[PDB]
C-alpha cells in the first residue's frame, strides 16, 4: 500500500521509495543486477524496518556493562 | 531486558499455535464437518490478526484491508459451507449413521 | 475519474442485466437467450489485450451451454474474478480474485445438482471447500509473515508460487479436482478445468512467479499418466489427463514460454469441449484424438508448442519423462476409443444441444493448417 | 501472409456444412442455405486471421528492432 | 515524533485508478467533464453508436422472440449496448482532450 | 466349444481371496487433508534443500517408487490386531 | 503488561479447548470466548473499530449461524472419550514443534483512525470495497437458493 | 544428396578451422552458476563425507514412504471401538524399518560410487553401474529367482539414465542458440542480435 495509519505515509515508506528510485536510475538489463547495484539502499530500508544493527549494538553494550559490573 | 521483545516472542508463539490448532486440530482429533469449518475460521482469524499486527508494526493500512477482506471472504465461505452441510444432512439415507463425520 | 469509468461500466452492466432478469422471470422463457446475449455484450467491455480476448471467447462459449439466468450470472461472476486475477499486483488482488472464483465454483456446483445427486455432489463440494480453506489459510499466513518481514506486498515470492500451484492443480494439489469434478455436472467440470487456468498462467507469466524446481511438473506428469492408465472410470481418465498436461505446461511456463501456454490453453479448451459434452461418438472420438495429440487435429499443434518449448530448455530428464508419460497417456486415450467403438453397442442420450460443439470439432480439424506457423 | 487463405477458408466452410449434415445423419446436400453461410463466414474468418497474423508479425519486427536486432532491409521485407 | 494535525473536512483523497503517463499531445482540458467529452465525440463514432444500436435491437428481438418477450429484450439490449459504446467513445474523447492520445482534429475544432 | 485359458486356482478359493477387499472403506478426505497440509509445508521446505546430484535424485526416485505401497494393498491386508 | 501477556497466553488455551472438547455446541462456546480474547488482543495493539468488527461479524452473526446449523443437524457424539494421555502429549508436541523458533518482532502499538480508513476505503482503495460487495452478493445468491 | 550415385551427407575438413564468432555483441546470462553447496555435496573425495552428505535424501524418501503406509494403517483402525493394542507400537516399526532400509540402500549406493571413483580415479559410467548393481544385489538377498537378475539391472540402469540425461545431454547441446544464426553456419545472412534474448530473470525460489 504505502499509506500511513493516522495520515501521511508508512513509517519506512521513504526508505523504500529511495531504493525504488535507485533501481529506476540503474541501467542494468535485469532486475537481479539492479537489485545488486541498489543493495545498500535495501539494507537501509531493512535497517529502518527492524533496527537490527541498533539492537545488536545495545546487546553488546549491555553485555559489556554486565561484565564490568560483575568484575 | 526488553518487554517488547518478550511480548513479540509471546505473540508469535501464541499466534502460530492458534493457527496450527485451527488448521490441524479438527482433523487430528476426528470431528464433524461443523467443527472443521469452525477451526478453519479460527485459522483465518489468526492470519487476519497477524496482518493487523503487521499493520501496527509498519504503520501501514495494507494489513487492515487484507484483514477486512479475510473477514468478508471467510464469512461467505462459512455460510456456503454450512448450506452445503445442511443439504448433505437432509439427503442422508437411513443406513448412514455418522454422515457428518467423514473422518471416522 | 475517466480511468475508473472503464471498470465501473462492467458493474453497471451486470447490475442492470441482473435486475432485468429478475423482473422478467417467467416460465415462458426459462432459457433466457436474450440475457445470455446481453451478458456476452457486457463482457466485451473488459477486453483490453489478446489474453483478455481469449478470456472473453472462453467465457462466452461456456455461457452458451448454461441454462437459466442464475447459472449465467454466476459465470459472469467467474469471468469478473478471472479478469481481476490477471490484473492482480499484490497478495490482496490474488487472494480476493481467487477466493471469489472459489465461491462461484461452489455455487455453480451446488445449483447444477439434482435431488438424487445431492449426496455425492454436496460431499465433493464440501471436500473441495475444506481443501481450499487449507490452501487459502496457509497462503494468507505466509503472506502475513512476508509482509511483516519485508514491509511490502510483492507478488514475486514462494508463497504465491505454491498457492498458484494449488490453483493449477499440479504436484500433490490435484486431488480436489478429482473429487469435485467427478461428482459435478459435465459442463461445470469442463468450464472450471480450462477457464481458470488462463488467469493463473497470465499471473505467473506477467509477475515473474517462477521457480527453479522442476520436481512438481515432473511429478504431475508421471502421477497423472500412471493414474490415467490405472483408472477404470472415464471421468478419472479425463481428469488425470489435465493433471499430466498442466504439469508439463507448468514446467514450460516457468522458463518464460508465455505465448505457448496461451495457445495451448485455447487448443485444450476446444479439444475438451467435444469429449465432455458427449452426444455423438464421432465428435467424442475427434476430441479424444485432439487431447491425445494426433497430427491431423488442432490438438497436435497445442502439444507441439509445449514439446518444442521443452527442447529449447535442453533438460534431458524432462524430455525422457515426457516421452514415456505421453505413451502411457496414449494407452488411456486408446482405452477411451476402444470403449466407444470396439467394446459393446453404445447408446447415449439424445441431448441435442450442441451449441459450439460442431464449431469446436470443425475448428479442431480445420485449424491445424492456419496455425502451422506457430510450430 | 498466406496466399491461399481465401481458398482454404471456402473449402473449410464446405467442410463445416457437409460435416454438420453428416453428424446429424442427414446427407451432405441437405440444408443448402447452411452451405453458403458457412463458406462465406469461413472465407472471411480465414482472411481476417491472416491479417491478424501479419499485424502481430509487424509488431514483433518493431519490437525486435527496438531491442537491438540489426534487421536488414531484406529482413524488413520478409514481414510485409 | 508528533502527530501531524489533520483537517477532517479536507483530508487528502485520490481516485483508485491512475494512468501513469505524461501527456504527449497538448492538453485542451486538464480535467474534462462528462459533457465536455461527449461534445467532442467524433461523427464517425456516433455513426458506430447508431449502427451498434440498430444491430443490437435486431439481435435482441430475435433472441427475445424465442422467449415470447421480443420487444422488451430489443429495447433493453439496444439501451445497454448504446450506453456501453457511448461510455467507450467518451473515454476515448476525454483521453484525447487530456493529451494522452492524438488530438489534431480536437484542437482545431475548439481552438 | 472353444479353447480357453486355464485359470489357476479353485473357484471358491479365488472368490474368497477377492472377498477380502470387501471391508469398511475410509473416506479419501482424511488422507487428502494430511497430504495437502504436509505437501504445502514440504514445498516451502524444498526451496531450502541443498542441491543434489542428478544421480542421487534419480536413485531416490527409484527407492521411493519401489517402497511406495498402493492403497489397495494395505486395504486388502489390513488386520485390526497387535 | 501482565494483562497483555495473559491475553496472549490465554488465546492458546482457548484454541486448544475447541479441538479437545467432544461436543460441537461446547466448541462453539469456546470459539466465542476465543473471539472475545482476540478482540482484547486487538485492543492492546491500538485498534478499536477493527476489534469491534471481529466481534460483530464473528460473535454477533457467524456464531448464531453455527448454532442454528448445530441444532438442526444434532447428532449423538457422546459415544466414547478417547483423550488418552498419549494422544494429548503428541498433540502438544506437534504444536510446540510448529510454533517454535520463528522470527519474532518487538510488540508495536499503533493508533488507528476511522477518518483515514474510511477515506482510503472509499477513494484510493474503492476497488477492494466493491469486489468485496460483489463477493457478498455471490454468497447471498448462492446460499439463498 | 537425394541421389543414388554418391554418398549422402558431406565431409568437413579437419585441417581447416573456423575462428569462433560471438553469438551477440553483448552476452547477458540469466543462468546462475552452481552453488558452493552443490559442489560440496558433489565432492566424492572422502567416501564417508560424501555418503553422509547425500543420505538425507534417501532418509527423507524412506520417511515419506513409511508415513504413507503408517497413515494407511492408522486411517483404517476404528476410533469408536477401543483397541487393546497400542497403535503407536504397531505403527512405529513400519516407519522405522522403511526409513532404515531406504537409508541403508542409499548408503550402499553412495559408498560404492565414491569408492569405485576413487580407486579407478576417473568419473565414468561404470562407477554408477557398479553402485547400482551392488544396491540391487543387496535388495534381492533373499528374493526368488528372477529378482536377483532384474534388480541389479534396474538399479545399475538408473545411474546410466541419470548420467546420460542429466550431465551428458546439457553439455552436449550447450552451443545451440535458436536465435540469430545457426551455431555452425555463421556465413549465412540471418539477422544478427546486439544482445541475447532474456526470456526470464534468474530464479530465486
Ligand atoms: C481489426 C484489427 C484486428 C487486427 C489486430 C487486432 C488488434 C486491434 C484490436 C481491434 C479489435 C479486433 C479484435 C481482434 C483482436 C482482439 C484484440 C483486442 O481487441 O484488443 C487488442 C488491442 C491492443 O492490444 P494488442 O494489440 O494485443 O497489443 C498489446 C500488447 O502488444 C500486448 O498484447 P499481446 O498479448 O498481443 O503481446 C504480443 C504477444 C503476441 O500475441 C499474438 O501474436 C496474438 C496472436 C493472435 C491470435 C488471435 C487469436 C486470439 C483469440 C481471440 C479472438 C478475438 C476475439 C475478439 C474479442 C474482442 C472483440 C472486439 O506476445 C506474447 O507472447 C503474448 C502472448 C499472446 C497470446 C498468445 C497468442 C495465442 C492465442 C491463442 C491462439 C491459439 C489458437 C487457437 C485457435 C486458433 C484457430 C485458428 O486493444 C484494443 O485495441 C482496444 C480493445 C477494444 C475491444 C473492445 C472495445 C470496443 C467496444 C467497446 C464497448 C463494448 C461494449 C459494446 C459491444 C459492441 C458490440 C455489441
Ligand atoms: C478456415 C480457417 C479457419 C480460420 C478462421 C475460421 C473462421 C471462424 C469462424 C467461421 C465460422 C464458420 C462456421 C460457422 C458457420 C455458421 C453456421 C451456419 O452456417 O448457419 C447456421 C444456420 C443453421 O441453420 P439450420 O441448420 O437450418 O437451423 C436453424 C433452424 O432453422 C432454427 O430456426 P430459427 O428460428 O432460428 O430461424 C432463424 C434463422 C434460421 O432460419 C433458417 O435457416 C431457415 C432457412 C432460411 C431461408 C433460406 C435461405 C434463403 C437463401 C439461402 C441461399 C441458399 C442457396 C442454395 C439454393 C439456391 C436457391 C436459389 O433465419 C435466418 O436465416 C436468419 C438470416 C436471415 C436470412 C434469411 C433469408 C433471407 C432472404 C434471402 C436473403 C438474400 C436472398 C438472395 C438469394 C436467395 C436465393 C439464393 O444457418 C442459417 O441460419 C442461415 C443464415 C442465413 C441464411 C442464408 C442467407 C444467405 C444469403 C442468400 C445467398 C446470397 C449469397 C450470400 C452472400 C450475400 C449475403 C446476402
Ligand atoms: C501422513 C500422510 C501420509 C502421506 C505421507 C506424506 C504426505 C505427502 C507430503 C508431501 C507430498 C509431496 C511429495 C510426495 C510424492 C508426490 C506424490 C503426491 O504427493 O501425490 C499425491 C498422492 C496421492 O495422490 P492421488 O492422485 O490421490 O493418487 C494417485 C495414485 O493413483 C494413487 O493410487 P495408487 O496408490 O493405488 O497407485 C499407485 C501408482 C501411482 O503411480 C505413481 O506413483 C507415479 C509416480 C511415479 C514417479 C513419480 C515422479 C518421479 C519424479 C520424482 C521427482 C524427484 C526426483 C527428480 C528426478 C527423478 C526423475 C524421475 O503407482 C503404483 O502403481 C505403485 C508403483 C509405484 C511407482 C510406480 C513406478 C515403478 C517404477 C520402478 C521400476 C521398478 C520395477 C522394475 C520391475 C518391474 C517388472 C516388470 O499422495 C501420495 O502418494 C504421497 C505419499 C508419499 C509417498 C511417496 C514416496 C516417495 C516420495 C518421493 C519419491 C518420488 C516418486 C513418487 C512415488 C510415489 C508417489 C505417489
Ligand atoms: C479467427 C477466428 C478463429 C479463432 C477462434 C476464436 C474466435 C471465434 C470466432 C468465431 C466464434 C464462433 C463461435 C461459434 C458458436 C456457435 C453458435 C452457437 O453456439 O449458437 C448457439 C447459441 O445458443 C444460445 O444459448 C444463444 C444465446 C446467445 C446467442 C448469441 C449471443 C450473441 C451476443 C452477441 C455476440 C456478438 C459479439 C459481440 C461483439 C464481438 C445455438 O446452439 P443451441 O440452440 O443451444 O443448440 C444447437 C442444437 N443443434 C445444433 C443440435 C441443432
Ligand atoms: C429487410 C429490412 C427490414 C426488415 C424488417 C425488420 C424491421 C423491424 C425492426 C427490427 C425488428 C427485429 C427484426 C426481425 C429479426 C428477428 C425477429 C424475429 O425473431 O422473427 C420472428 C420469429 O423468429 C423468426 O422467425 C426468425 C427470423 C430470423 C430473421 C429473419 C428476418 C430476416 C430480416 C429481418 C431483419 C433484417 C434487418 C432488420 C433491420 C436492420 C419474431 O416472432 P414474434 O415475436 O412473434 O413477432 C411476430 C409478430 N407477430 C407474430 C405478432 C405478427
Ligand atoms: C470491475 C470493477 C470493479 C471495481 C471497480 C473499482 C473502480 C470503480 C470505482 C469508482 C466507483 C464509482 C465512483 C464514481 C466513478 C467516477 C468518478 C465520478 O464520476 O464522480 C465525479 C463527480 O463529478 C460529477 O460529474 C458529478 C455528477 C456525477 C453523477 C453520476 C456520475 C457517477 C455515477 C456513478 C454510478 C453510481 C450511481 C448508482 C449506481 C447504479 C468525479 O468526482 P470529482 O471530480 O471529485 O467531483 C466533481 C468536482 N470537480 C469536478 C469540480 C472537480
Ligand atoms: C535407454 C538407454 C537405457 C539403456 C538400455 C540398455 C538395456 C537395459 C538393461 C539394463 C543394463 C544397465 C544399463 C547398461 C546400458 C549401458 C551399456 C553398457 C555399455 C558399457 O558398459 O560401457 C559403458 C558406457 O556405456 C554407457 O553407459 C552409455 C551407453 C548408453 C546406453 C545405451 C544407449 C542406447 C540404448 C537404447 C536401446 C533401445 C532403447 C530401449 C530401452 C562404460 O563407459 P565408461 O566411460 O565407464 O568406460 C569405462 C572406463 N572406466
Amino acid at each position: 500500500s504505502g499509506f500511513g495509519l493516522q495520515s501521511g505515509t508508512a513509517r519506512c515508506y521513504d526508505w523504500y521509495m529511495d531504493y525504488l528510485k535507485c533501481m529506476d536510475e540503474s541501467k542494468a538489463p535485469m532486475i537481479t543486477l539492479r537489485k545488486q547495484e541498489c543493495s545498500e539502499w535495501l539494507e537501509d530500508y531493512n535497517e529502518c524496518l527492524h533496527r537490527d544493527k541498533l539492537k545488536l549494538r545495545k546487546l553488546l553494550i549491555e553485555r559489556e556493562k554486565n561484565k564490568q559490573e560483575a568484575a | 531486558h526488553n518487554d517488547a521483545e518478550f511480548l513479540g516472542a509471546v505473540y508469535n508463539f501464541s499466534i502460530r499455535s492458534v493457527f496450527i490448532t485451527g488448521i490441524l486440530g479438527a482433523v487430528y482429533w476426528r470431528r464433524n464437518l461443523i467443527t472443521m469449518l469452525l477451526c478453519s475460521e479460527i485459522a483465518f482469524i489468526a492470519c487476519s490478526v497477524n496482518f493487523l499486527y503487521a499493520s501496527a508494526y509498519l504503520n501501514d493500512m495494507a494489513g487492515m484491508l487484507f484483514s477486512i477482506t479475510i473477514t468478508t471472504i471467510s464469512a461467505c465461505e462459512t455460510a456456503l459451507g454450512l448450506a452445503l452441510c445442511v443439504g448433505y444432512f437432509q439427503s442422508r439415507a437411513a443406513n448412514e449413521v455418522e454422515a457428518l463425520n467423514l473422518l471416522k | 475519474m475517466w480511468e475508473n469509468l472503464w471498470y465501473l461500466d462492467i458493474l453497471i452492466n451486470v447490475l442492470i442485466i441482473t435486475i432485468f432478469g429478475l423482473i422478467s422471470c417467467s416460465s415462458s422463457a426459462t432459457k433466457s437467450y436474450d440475457l445470455k446475449g446481453c451478458f456476452i455484450i457486457s463482457m466485451v467491455g473488459g477486453v483490453y489485450d489478446i489474453p483478455s480476448a481469449i478470456l472473453w471467447c472462453l467465457a462466452s462459449l461456456s455461457i452458451l451451454n448454461f441454462n437459466g439466468f442464475f447459472a449465467s450470472l454466476f459465470l459472469v461472476f467467474t469471468w469478473i474474478s478471472n479478469l481481476f486475477a490477471m490484473q492482480s499486483l499484490n497478495f490482496l488482488g490474488i487472494y480476493l480474485a481467487f477466493e471469489m472464483q472459489s465461491l462461484c465454483l461452489l455455487v455453480l456446483g451446488k445449483i447444477t445438482a439434482n435431488e438424487n445427486q445431492r449426496w455425492f455432489a454436496y460431499r465433493g463440494l464440501l471436500k473441495y471447500l475444506v481443501l481450499s480453506l487449507i490452501a487459502g489459510s496457509i497462503f494468507i499466513f505466509h503472506a502475513s509473515s512476508s509482509y511483516l518481514q519485508s514491509g511490502v506486498m510483492i507478488s514475486d515470492s514462494l508463497v504465491t508460487y505454491v498457492f498458484l500451484l494449488f490453483k493449477l492443480g499440479v504436484a500433490p494439489f490435484h486431488m480436489y479436482t478429482l473429487e469435485l469434478f467427478s461428482v459435478v455436472s459435465r459442463h461445470v467440470a469442463f468450464v472450471f478445468s480450462t477457464l481458470p487456468k488462463l488467469s493463473v498462467l497470465y499471473l505467473i507469466s506477467n509477475s515473474n512467479i517462477g521457480s527453479e524446481c522442476v520436481w512438481w511438473g515432473l511429478i504431475s506428469l508421471w502421477l497423472g499418466s500412471i493414474s490415467q492408465y490405472q483408472s477404470v472410470f472415464v471421468r478419472s481418465i479425463l481428469l488425470y489427463s489435465s493433471v499430466a498436461e498442466i504439469g508439463l505446461v507448468l514446467l514450460v511456463l516457468q522458463e518464460g514460454f508465455s505465448w505457448e501456454a496461451f495457445s495451448w490453453v485455447s487448443i485444450y479448451f476446444l479439444s475438451l469441449s467435444g469429449v465432455w459434452h458427449a452426444n455423438s461418438k464421432f465428435v467424442s472420438a475427434i476430441s479424444v484424438a485432439s487431447i491425445a495429440g494426433l497430427p491431423p487435429f488442432l490438438g497436435f499443434i497445442g502439444k507441439a508448442q509445449i514439446l518444442k518449448s521443452l527442447v529449447s530448455i535442453n533438460l534431458g530428464i524432462l524430455i525422457f519423462s515426457s516421452i514415456l508419460a505421453a505413451t502411457i497417456s496414449f494407452i488411456g486415450y486408446l482405452r477411451l476409443i476402444r470403449l466407444m467403438y470396439l467394446v459393446s453397442p453404445v447408446k447415449w442420450k439424445n441431448n441435442k444441444d450442441s451449441s459450439f460443439i460442431n464449431w469446436s470439432t470443425w475448428m479442431l480439424t480445420v485449424g491445424t493448417l492456419p496455425m502451422v506457423y506457430s510450430v | 501472409g498466406w496466399e491461399y487463405a481465401g481458398t482454404y477458408g471456402a473449402l473449410c466452410g464446405m467442410v463445416y456444412a457437409i460435416g454438420s449434415n453428416v453428424i446429424s445423419g442427414r446427407a451432405w446436400f441437405r440444408r443448402p442455405w447452411v452451405h453458403v453461410t458457412s463458406v462465406t463466414l469461413s472465407y472471411l474468418g480465414s482472411k481476417l486471421l491472416d491479417e491478424v497474423q501479419d499485424t502481430y508479425y509487424l509488431e514483433h519486427l518493431k519490437r525486435v528492432e527496438r531491442k537491438g536486432l540489426q534487421v536488414t532491409e531484406e529482413h524488413k521485407k520478409l514481414f510485409s | 515524533t508528533w502527530p501531524k494535525p489533520i483537517n477532517p473536512y479536507d483530508v487528502p483523497s485520490s481516485p483508485a485508478y491512475h494512468r501513469l503517463q505524461e501527456p504527449s499531445y497538448p492538453v485542451i482540458d486538464k480535467d474534462p467533464d462528462f459533457w465536455t467529452a461527449v461534445s467532442n465525440v467524433r461523427k464517425e463514432e456516433w455513426g458506430t453508436t447508431a449502427a451498434v444500436a440498430a444491430g443490437t435491437f435486431v439481435m435482441g428481438y430475435y433472441l427475445g422472440a424465442k422467449g415470447h418477450t421480443g420487444k422488451a429484450s430489443a429495447y433493453f439490449t439496444s439501451f445497454l449496448a448504446t450506453k456501453s459504446i457511448t461510455l467507450y467513445h467518451a473515454y476515448n474523447s476525454a483521453d484525447r482532450l487530456m493529451g494522452f492520445k492524438e488530438n489534431s482534429r480536437e484542437v482545431v475544432k475548439n481552438v | 466349444d472353444e479353447p480357453k485359458h486355464q485359470i489357476p486356482g479353485n473357484a471358491l478359493d479365488n472368490w474368497a481371496f477377492l472377498r477380502t477387499y470387501a471391508k469398511p472403506l475410509p473416506d479419501m478426505i482424511h488422507y487428502y487433508y494430511y497430504v495437502y497440509l504436509f505437501g504445502f509445508f514440504f514445498v516451502y521446505k524444498v526451496a531450502d534443500f541443498p542441491e543434489y546430484s542428478p544421480r542421487v535424485l534419480v536413485m531416490a526416485a527409484l527407492i521411493g517408487s519401489l517402497f511406495y505401497v498402493r492403497r489397495d494393498w494395505v486395504h486388502r491386508e489390513f488386520k485390526d490386531s497387535p | 503488561m501482565l494483562l497483555i501477556y495473559i491475553m496472549l497466553s490465554n488465546i492458546v488455551v482457548l484454541a486448544l479447548s475447541v479441538v479437545l472438547t467432544s461436543s460441537p455446541f461446547m466448541a462453539l462456546m469456546y470459539s466465542i470466548l476465543l473471539y472475545l480474547n482476540v478482540q482484547t488482543i486487538l485492543w492492546s495493539l491500538g485498534y478499536d473499530f477493527m476489534a469491534l468488527i471481529y466481534a460483530l461479524v464473528y460473535v454477533g452473526a457467524l456464531a448464531v449461524l453455527f448454532l442454528f446449523v448445530v441444532m438442526m443437524v444434532r447428532i449423538q457424539v457422546s459415544t466414547l472419550s478417547t483423550k488418552t494421555i498419549q494422544s494429548v502429549l503428541s498433540w502438544l508436541a506437534i504444536i510446540l514443534i510448529f510454533s517454535y523458533g520463528d522470527v519474532s518482532f518487538s510488540f508495536p502499538c499503533g493508533a488507528e483512525s476511522l477518518l483515514n480508513f474510511g477515506t482510503q476505503l472509499y477513494s484510493s482503495c474503492s476497488d477492494l470495497t466493491l469486489l468485496n460487495s460483489l463477493a457478498l452478493t455471490i454468497a447471498l445468491f448462492g446460499s439463498l437458493v | 544428396t537425394f541421389n543414388y550415385v554418391i554418398p549422402y551427407g558431406g565431409s568437413s575438413s579437419y585441417t581447416i578451422n573456423n575462428e569462433p564468432v560471438k553469438a551477440e555483441e553483448v552476452t547477458v546470462d540469466f543462468s546462475k552458476e552452481p552453488s558452493a553447496s552443490s559442489l560440496k555435496l558433489a565432492d566424492k573425495s572422502d567416501w564417508i563425507a560424501y555418503t553422509f552428505n547425500n543420505v538425507p535424501l534417501m532418509a527423507t524418501v524412506g520417511l515419506l514412504a513409511g508415513a504413507h503406509e503408517a497413515f494407511l494403517h492408522y486411517e483404517r483402525t476404528p476410533i469408536y471401538g477401543k483397541r487393546t493394542y497400542n497403535i503407536i507400537k504397531k505403527l512405529a516399526p513400519i516407519v522405522i524399518n522403511k526409513t532404515a532400509y531406504a537409508t541403508l540402500l542409499g548408503a550402499i549406493f553412495c559408498a560404492t560410487d565414491a569408492l569405485y571413483e576413487n580407486y579407478s580415479g576417473k568419473k565414468s559410467y561404470t562407477s554408477g553401474m557398479v553402485a547400482g548393481a551392488a544396491t540391487g544385489a543387496v535388495f534381492a538377498i533373499g528374493r526368488p529367482l528372477p529378482q536377483p537378475l532384474v534388480w541389479p539391472l534396474v538399479f545399475a540402469a538408473a545411474p546410466v539414465i541419470a548420467d546420460l540425461f542429466g550431465e551428458v545431454y546439457p553439455e552436449s547441446m550447450k552451443s545451440a542458440r535458436g536465435y540469430g544464426t545457426p551455431y555452425g553456419f555463421e556465413n549465412l545472412d540471418d539477422a544478427v542480435p546486439t544482445r541475447n534474448p532474456i526470456r526470464r530473470n534468474p530464479h530465486h525460489y
